């Protein structure tokens, strides 16, 4: 046989990126996965070369990022390509997490591939949150205090965990110096979970937008989806180049350029645009303990979704009402992140309760009942 | 090697679909045909077709949450306006 | 033919890829640099320092 | 219809199929992508 | 040579749209002037201002005098 | 009233994808920093060497950094001694410790402006409209606390920074009129340079990257279609096999 199939090391490359049989009719929404692999390499490579110039002490943490931007040869390219690639990483990931929910990718036999994705989803939120406090900006100090003081709601144990996590009584030198060493570790755990993520993708393969069997028409991965992935790679690196060279500070917040101060709070403590919606779910509940349970459930509610969907068809393509309420839920999340940008004032609190209720009810009431009539409209409409 | 489980895909030769017979395929080498052959009449007529089909699935779902946010924004503007503090104190 | 000289051997096909990419590095760099300075004439440092005369 | 009869591909096909002209145009486009790519990688 | 924005600010102050907004500022300012002279005003814990009216006038002149300013300035 | 008045968009000369800084305005803005806002504000993140070849000539910058003094390594018996500054040193602020800043300015802490442009929402428009946005009297209805001045653009209204910009308080080296609007346009230009000294090179490396990538992106579509041409026009036919077997 051929050497690419006979060698021990080249046979793994052969069966994953060269001879892998792909469905012949997957559209551009299936290119999102390779873009996350491209962005994972960008964060790591631009991070190792930028970790050669960063000090994790509370004294030198902020000052060293300026030295990177002013003294390192092409040091501003390093930090804008790493700060904007973090924001571009989440936009592709939401379009990967939304394409899965539309075409019913979570349904069996791909539930493990769905659960490994949620684990990957959490570790990336922590990785981005941990790397955010590394800059030790004014927004990162108080984003660290609020998020870490959230576990003080677990009864009888919270006060010790918070003191154990801070390494002391507040956010000080022991906190930042251990946040950076963790931030260098977790990407190597995500890279290991992606390997386990592609291992569960290889047993059954990708899905197709029609939601039917794809074993009838397959084409090889090389020269078809290697060159089609090259189309989106150049478009992703072009929009990223516009945000890095022409408007670097559009997505971020200007208050992060102030050194962190423990005495004076900012005018408005707001998270980044990708954690903004869950901030509204936390703040909708008028209690402290109940907020944490409600906030974390919104991630965990995705786990029951393979059970609530009672449809015998995968996807929303041939369903009028199941495709109809999807975009409200899409928009409700788009609306959910809008209140979190506005202060806690009349009548944004009332909007904050109804909107987060319809968010949770989609999984637990609408998807199961509309999916039920849809089975009946399908039945008597043909009979 | 050790035995493995049962999956819903095979490989080149035993992919695992149903047996097929009576279906024929024709193709032509791309060195012999002109790409970009119909990019016009596809950027105009084909795109308009697809848009007219899937555009009430996105507009009305976006037409509800735009009027809902606006009547709250222009209501929050009156509640914190000089003419709407008396309604503010009854909702505060 | 033009094919027989350039595209037949993959040894010389990639050679003229590297040879053409060698020239493009310096020609494109100077072409972009000159227009950029020309579009911003009267603002750059060499124009202010030249004004001191 | 007989299998031997083949479907109409006329609107896709080029009028004059000359291998030296045809492979030269394709190679120049691939060559251009490689030439700019080598510059970007450097 | 006086400043190039104060005099340009005066040109739009006495325009038809500007005169209706500066006057709307004066009608609030005059009633606050007679509201600030009444007895018991110091401990009424609800004082009416004209910031809404002042912000309306000051926002109008900026939108009118934004693009015309920098050409005067070297 | 408490968000602060929104400031409009002005006609800055460096906005747009191809504009560089007006390096004559960086040279003039540095002059009105040294004599107006040098007393109460700091610039701790600017070395002396970055000014060579951007605003001043090398002999000009080697003399500006020599008017100040820096602490030198101890002498033969450990006693401390001072040295004149060189091109590798930074710009010294006006106050030694954070306590001495709050004493001179009524308790208010004046910030370091080496990053002010990217640290106050309102970008270049907020610094310019700050120093020229002071009314002669506060609006009717408001009585300011003692020692504080009114400025509508400031979020919350009341501010502790006074008026420092008048007419003809500075004389330029190229005869430009010294109006309140003229200088406020210049410092924001000089301060934007301090926050982004990579401004011009970033925008010209971007033009090179966009043109290269935009034609790579187009060339890839032709190559994608050339290689996908055999599957796009592939035609299937179906003839039902006989049920004899
Ligand atoms: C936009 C709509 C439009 O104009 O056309 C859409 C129109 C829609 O066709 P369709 O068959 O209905 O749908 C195609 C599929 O959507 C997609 O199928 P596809 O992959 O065959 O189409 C590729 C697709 C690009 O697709 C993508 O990359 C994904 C879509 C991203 C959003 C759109 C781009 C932003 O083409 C574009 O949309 C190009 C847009 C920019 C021009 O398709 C075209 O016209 C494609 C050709 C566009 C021009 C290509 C030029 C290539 C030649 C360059 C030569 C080298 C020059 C530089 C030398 C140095
Ligand atoms: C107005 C829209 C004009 C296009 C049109 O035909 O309207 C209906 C058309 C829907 O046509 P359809 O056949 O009913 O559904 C499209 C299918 O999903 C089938 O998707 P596809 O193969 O057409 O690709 C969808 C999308 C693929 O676009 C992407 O996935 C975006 C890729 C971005 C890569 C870089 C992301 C960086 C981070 C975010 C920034 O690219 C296009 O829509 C190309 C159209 C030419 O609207 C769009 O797809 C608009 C997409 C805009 C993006
Ligand atoms: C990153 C660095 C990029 C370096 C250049 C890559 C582009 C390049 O040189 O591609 C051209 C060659 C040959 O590509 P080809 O398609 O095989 O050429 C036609 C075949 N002839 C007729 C010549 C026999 O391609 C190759 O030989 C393979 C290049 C693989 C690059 C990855
Ligand atoms: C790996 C992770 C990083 C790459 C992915 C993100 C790409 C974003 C835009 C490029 C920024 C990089 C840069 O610095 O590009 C700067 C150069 C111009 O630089 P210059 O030649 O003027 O001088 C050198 C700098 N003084 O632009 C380009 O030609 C970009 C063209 C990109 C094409 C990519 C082709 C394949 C690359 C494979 C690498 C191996
Ligand atoms: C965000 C993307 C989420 C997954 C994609 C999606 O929801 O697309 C739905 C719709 C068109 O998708 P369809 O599957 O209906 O296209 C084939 C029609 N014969 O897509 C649209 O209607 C356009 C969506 C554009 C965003
Ligand atoms: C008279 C002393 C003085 C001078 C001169 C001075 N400032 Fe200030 N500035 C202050 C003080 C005091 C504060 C703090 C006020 C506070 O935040 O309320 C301040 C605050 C600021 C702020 C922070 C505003 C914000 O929204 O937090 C900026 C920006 C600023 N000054 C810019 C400048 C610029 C630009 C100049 C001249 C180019 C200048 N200052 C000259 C005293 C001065
Ligand atoms: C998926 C992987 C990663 C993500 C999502 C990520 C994300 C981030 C983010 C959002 C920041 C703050 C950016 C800013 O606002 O300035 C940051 C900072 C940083 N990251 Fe990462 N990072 C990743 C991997 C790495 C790795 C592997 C390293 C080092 C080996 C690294 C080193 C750093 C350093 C040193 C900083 C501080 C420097 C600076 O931003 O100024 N990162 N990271
Ligand atoms: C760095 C992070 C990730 C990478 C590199 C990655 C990569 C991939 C790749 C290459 C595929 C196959 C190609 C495709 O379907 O488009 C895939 C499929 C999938 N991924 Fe991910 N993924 C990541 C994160 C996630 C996350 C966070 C989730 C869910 C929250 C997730 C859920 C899925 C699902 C459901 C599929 C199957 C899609 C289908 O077959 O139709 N992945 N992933
Ligand atoms: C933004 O909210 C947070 C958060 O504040 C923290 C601390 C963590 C946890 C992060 C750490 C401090 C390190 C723990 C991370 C691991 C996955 C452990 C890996 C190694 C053992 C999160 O995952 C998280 O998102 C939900
Ligand atoms: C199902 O269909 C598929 C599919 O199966 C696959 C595999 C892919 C391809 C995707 C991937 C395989 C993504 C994989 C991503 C990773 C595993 C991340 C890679 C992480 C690393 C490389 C680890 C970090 C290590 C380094 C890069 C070290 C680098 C060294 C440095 C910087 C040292 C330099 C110093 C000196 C001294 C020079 C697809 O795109 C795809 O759909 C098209
Ligand atoms: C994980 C990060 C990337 C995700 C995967 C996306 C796939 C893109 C990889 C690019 C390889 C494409 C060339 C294949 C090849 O060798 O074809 C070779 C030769 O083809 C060529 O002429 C090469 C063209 C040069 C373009 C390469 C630019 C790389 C851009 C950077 C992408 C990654 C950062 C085989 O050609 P064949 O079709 O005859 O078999
Ligand atoms: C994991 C993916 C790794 C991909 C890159 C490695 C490919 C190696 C191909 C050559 C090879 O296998 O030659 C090996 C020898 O390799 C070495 O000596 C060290 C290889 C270290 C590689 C470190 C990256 C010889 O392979 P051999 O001739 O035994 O063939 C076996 C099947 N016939």
């Amino acid at each position: 046989m051929a050497f690419r199939k006979s060698n021990v090391y080249l046979s793994l490359v052969n069966s994953y990126i060269i001879d892998s049989p792909q469905p012949s009719s997957i559209n551009y929404w299936w290119n999102m996965g390779s873009l996350l692999g491209l962005c994972l390499v960008i964060q790591i490579v631009t991070g190792i070369f930028m970790a050669m110039h960063y000090s994790s002490n509370i004294e030198l943490a902020f000052s060293s990022v300026e030295h990177i931007m002013r003294d390192v040869h092409n040091g501003y390219i390093l930090r804008y390509l790493h700060a904007n690639g973090a924001s571009f990483f989440f936009m592709v990931m939401f379009m990967h997490m939304a394409k899965g929910l539309y075409y019913g990718s979570y349904r069996s036999p791909r539930v493990t591939l769905w659960n490994v994705g949620v684990i990957i989803f959490i570790l990336t939120i922590a990785t981005a949150f941990l790397g955010y406090c590394c800059v030790y900006g004014q927004m990162s100090h108080w984003g660290a205090t609020v998020i870490t003081n959230l576990f003080s709601a677990i009864p009888f144990v919270g006060n010790d965990i918070v003191s154990w996590l801070w390494g002391g009584f507040s956010v000080s030198n022991p906190t930042i110096q251990r946040f950076f060493a963790l931030h260098y570790l977790v990407p190597f755990i995500i890279a290991a979970m992606v390997i386990m993520h592609l291992m569960a993708l290889h047993i059954h393969g990708s899905s197709n937008p029609l939601g039917i069997t794809g074993n009838l028409d397959r084409i090889p991965m090389h020269s078809y989806f290697i060159f089609k992935d090259l189309v989106t790679v150049f478009l992703f690196m072009l929009i990223l180049a516009l945000f890095v060279f022409y408007s670097p500070n559009t997505l971020g917040h200007p208050d992060n350029y102030i050194p962190g101060n423990p005495l004076v709070t900012p005018a408005s403590i707001v998270p980044e645009w990708y954690l903004l919606p869950f901030y509204a779910i936390l703040r909708s509940i008028p209690d402290k303990l109940l907020g944490v349970i409600t906030m974390f459930a919104a991630i965990l509610v995705l786990l029951v979704l393979p059970f609530t969907d009672r449809s015998v068809v995968r996807g929303n393509t041939f369903k009028v009402l199941s495709k109809f309420f999807f975009f409200i839920f899409v928009f409700n999340f788009v609306l959910l992140g809008q209140i979190g940008a506005c202060h806690v004032e009349v009548p944004y609190v009332l909007m904050g309760q109804i909107a987060t209720f319809i968010y949770f009810a989609y999984f637990l009431i609408i998807v199961p009942v509309i999916s039920t009539i849809e089975n009946v409209l399908f039945y008597i409409g043909r009979v | 090697g050790p035995p493995s489980g049962k999956t819903y895909m095979g490989w080149w030769g035993h992919m695992g679909g149903p047996k097929q017979k009576g279906i024929t395929s024709y193709a032509v080498s791309p060195y012999a045909q002109k790409p970009l052959q119909g990019i016009f009449h596809n950027a105009v007529f084909n795109s308009f077709r697809r848009f007219k089909s899937q555009f009430l699935y996105v507009l009305i779902p976006a037409g509800i949450y735009w009027y809902w946010w606006k009547n709250g924004n222009e209501y929050n503007e009156f509640l914190y306006s000089k003419a709407g503090r008396e309604e503010l104190e009854r909702v505060n | 033919s033009l094919y027989k000289t350039f595209f037949k051997r993959n040894a010389v096909f990639v050679g003229t890829i590297f040879a053409g990419a060698f020239v493009f590095q310096t020609v494109f760099d100077t072409a972009i640099t000159s227009w950029y300075e020309n579009h911003n004439k009267g603002k750059l440092w060499k124009d202010v320092k030249a004004r001191i005369a | 219809k007989s299998t031997y009869r083949t479907p109409n591909f006329d609107d896709v096909l080029k009028e004059n199929n000359d291998a030296d002209k045809g492979r030269s145009y394709a190679y120049f486009m691939v060559g251009a992508m490689g030439l700019l790519s080598s510059a970007g990688a450097k | 040579v006086t400043d190039q924005l104060e005099d340009l600010r005066e040109h739009f102050k006495n325009t038809e749209e500007g005169k209706a907004l500066v006057h709307h500022y004066e009608e609030c300012a005059e009633r606050v002037k007679i509201q600030q002279q009444q007895p018991g005003y110091a401990d009424l814990e609800h004082k009416e201002d004209c910031v809404e009216e002042f912000f309306h006038l000051q926002h109008y002149l900026d939108t009118a005098t934004a693009p015309r300013l920098f050409d005067k300035l070297k | 009233a408490e968000h602060g008045l929104h400031a409009p968009a002005y006609a800055w000369s460096h906005n747009g994808p191809f504009e560089t800084f007006d390096h004559a305005s960086i040279r003039r803005g540095y002059q009105v920093y040294r004599e107006v806002c040098a007393a109460c504000h700091s610039l701790d993140r600017v070395a002396w060497r970055t000014l060579v070849g951007v605003s001043h000539t090398n002999e000009e910058v080697r003399n500006m950094a020599e008017e100040f003094e820096y602490d030198d390594e101890p002498d033969e018996q450990g006693n401390p001694k001072k040295r004149p500054g060189k091109l590798s040193d930074y710009i010294p602020g006006p106050y030694p410790n954070e306590q001495a800043a709050r004493a001179a300015n009524q308790g208010a802490l004046p910030p370091d402006l080496s990053l002010i442009v990217k640290a106050r929402h309102g970008g270049c428009d907020y610094i310019f409209s700050l120093l020229t946005g002071y009314p002669d009297e506060p609006p009717a209805g408001v009585a300011l606390p003692p020692g504080s001045n009114y400025n509508p653009y400031f979020p919350g209204g009341s501010i502790a920074m006074a008026r420092v910009l008048f007419d003809d308080m500075v004389e330029y080296e190229d005869g430009t009129p010294a109006t309140t609007s003229q200088m406020a346009k210049d410092v924001t230009t000089f301060l934007n340079w301090c926050a982004e000294p990579e401004h011009d090179e970033r925008k010209r490396l971007g033009l090179k990257t966009v043109i290269i990538l935009s034609s790579l992106y187009l060339l890839s579509i032709w190559v994608k279609k050339f290689k996908w041409a055999g599957i796009k026009t592939r035609k299937f036919v179906f003839n039902p096999p006989k049920p004899r077997k």
